[PDB]
């Protein structure tokens, strides 16, 4: 179910943790069933690095650790 | 049929997942210890039999090198249940 | 006799229990509660880290994943 | 039936079947505390009259936004080494020391804006706050690239409770720290994401 | 298969060791019960086997959870 | 413009009313 959530929330820019701990902010281009997320307009930020700029990343459901939300995001409203 | 489902319910009003729906029925506060070795502190709004999460006001909080206490916030949060390992209902925390 | 790990987990709810993690915590209390996918929920717990007291954390859900075995105490 | 299993298929099935006999969640109930967790407060409230206006700071924000957008034409164009805190102060904050110009910022690191935002915040802790200071601060910030590590938004945040903490200290609104001071807390609160310490008034 | 490892060391009633997959530092060590198709151990009279300090921890019955298990053999 | 910022600074200071 919460999957569904996730999958309403394309054109949503957020950031994520992965599990490795690099913070990846983006803009949500698809979320499928098993959480795996495809983003574009992307900035990866390393703990031993500078940044990096990409077109597009795609991610696997289970290298997340989590996702920090838009804080304009309207939850009860998607929570259906 | 799908009204089996409403077991579930039932399932999570007593199982070890109430410890969860506590926080959304009475928007009360939990703590969980994650996997990245550091603790949420936050409100539950929904959740999934995973503990898959979706969290508000969190606190992430840690420390590092004599060790010094860290902190960072985090408005509206959706948490993968693999990261979680356990959680507390009715927490203590304190300035 | 073969006991096997359901009913010996259902077995164990009520009493005292050692649930020991993947990543070398473990914790004690009193099973309270138990579902299908054998996640947990204890009460009085107490956190071992290397062995030590670690903390007194009341009510406690663990998730199932993590654990890596689980036994009685007296 | 009353005989025992000879195969692993024929005992799972047999386990199975007993595995659905039981029930499938199970509660006990007891009869009849606890250590705490230490954590950083806040962001220390502003006295009566103090607090900017939700109308300034969503101003400035936006104004901070267009400020970092100028930070990557300069950026494009290109010291004390990196770790030695003292020469940082020094050569920022000096006796004077260097302001933060384009020409010098934009060849700073991510680690390095990072790491003398530390070096100034351990300034700040112990010394007076002067507007060359808010300068470095201001500037820095808008050096920081985003998102942010986690450890540098506890810096930051960090940097935003020594702001309203020595807020407090200060006698008339003429203090010319207040609105510096109100300022960078408004940037940590609103531009970085930590609300939780923002002056909604 | 795993599983048809263990169901024999079932009937004998075998005593068996276990390596885990997060853990070196550690065996486990027990004789075997009951387990079902998740392959979570059901293990008598159990002991944490230290390696190097070559100590032993009386556990008791213990389910051992089968996504833990890196490999099974008899003792 | 060099000291872009220090200006940009001054000007958010001095905003203040």
């Amino acid at each position: 179910k919460l999957v569904r959530f996730l999958m309403k929330l394309s054109h949503e820019t957020v950031t994520i943790e992965l599990k490795n701990g690099t913070q990846v902010h983006g803009t949500i281009t698809g979320v499928d069933v098993s959480m795996n997320t495809h983003l574009k307009a992307v900035k990866m930020t390393l703990k031993n690095r500078e940044p990096v700029q990409l077109e597009t990343l795609s991610i696997r459901g289970n290298n997340i650790r989590y996702f920090i939300l838009p804080d304009s995001l309207p939850l009860d409203t998607l929570l259906v | 049929p799908e009204e089996l489902q409403k077991r579930e319910e039932e399932e999570f009003n007593t199982g070890p997942l109430s410890v969860l729906t506590q926080s959304v029925k009475n928007n009360t506060q939990v703590l969980i210890n994650c996997r990245n070795n550091k603790k949420l502190l936050g409100r539950v709004k929904a959740f999934d039999r995973h503990c898959n999460m979706v969290l508000e006001n969190v606190k992430e909080m840690w420390t590092e090198v004599k060790p010094v206490n860290k902190d960072r916030y985090i408005s509206k949060m959706f948490l993968r249940g693999d990261s979680v390992i356990v959680v507390l209902r009715n927490p203590l925390i304190a300035g | 006799l073969p006991l096997n790990p359901k009913p010996f987990l259902n077995g164990l709810t009520g009493k005292p229990v050692m649930v020991k993690l993947k990543w070398g915590m473990e914790y004690k209390g009193y099973l309270v509660s138990v579902d299908g996918y054998m996640n947990m929920q204890l009460a009085n717990t107490e956190e071992y880290i290397d062995g030590a007291l670690s903390g007194h954390l009341g009510e406690v859900l663990i998730r199932c994943n993590n654990v890596l075995y689980i036994r009685g105490v007296e | 039936p009353s005989v025992p299993p000879r195969t692993p298929q024929e005992y799972l099935r047999r386990v199975q079947i007993e595995a659905a006999q039981c029930p499938d969640v199970v509660v006990a109930q007891i009869d009849p505390k606890q250590s705490v967790n230490i954590s950083l407060s806040g962001c220390q409230p502003a006295p009566e009259g103090y607090s900017p206006t939700l109308q300034w700071q969503q101003q400035q924000v936006a104004q901070f936004s267009t400020v970092r957008q100028n930070v990557n034409k300069h950026r494009s164009h290109w010291m004390p080494k990196s770790e030695d805190e003292e020469g940082w102060k020094k050569f920022c904050l000096g006796e004077i020391g260097f302001p933060p110009l384009l020409s010098i910022v934009s060849r700073m690191n991510q680690a390095t804006v990072t790491s003398v935002l530390e070096y100034l915040s351990n300034w700040f802790g112990e010394r007076d706050f002067t507007p060359e200071l808010g300068r470095w601060l201001y500037a820095l910030l808008a050096c920081l690239e985003k998102p942010l590590l986690p450890e540098a938004h506890s810096l930051i945040r960090q940097l935003a409770r020594r702001c309203s903490e020595v807020r407090l200290l200060v006698d008339s609104k003429d203090d010319e720290r207040v609105p510096a001071l109100n300022l960078l807390i408004c940037l940590v609160s609103r531009y970085f994401d930590q609300r939780d310490l923002a002056d909604e008034p | 298969q795993p599983i048809n490892l263990i169901f024999r060391y079932l009937q004998n009633r075998s005593r068996i060791q276990v390596w885990l997959y997060e853990q070196v530092n550690m065996r486990i060590e027990g004789c075997i019960i009951g387990f079902d198709e998740y392959m979570n151990l059901v293990l008598d009279d159990a002991e944490e086997i230290h390696s190097k300090t070559k100590s032993r921890k009386q556990l008791g019955r213990i389910m051992l959870k089968g996504d833990n298990i890196t490999l099974l053999q008899s003792v | 413009d060099d000291t872009a910022l220090i200006k940009a600074y001054d000007k958010a200071v001095a905003s203040f009313k």
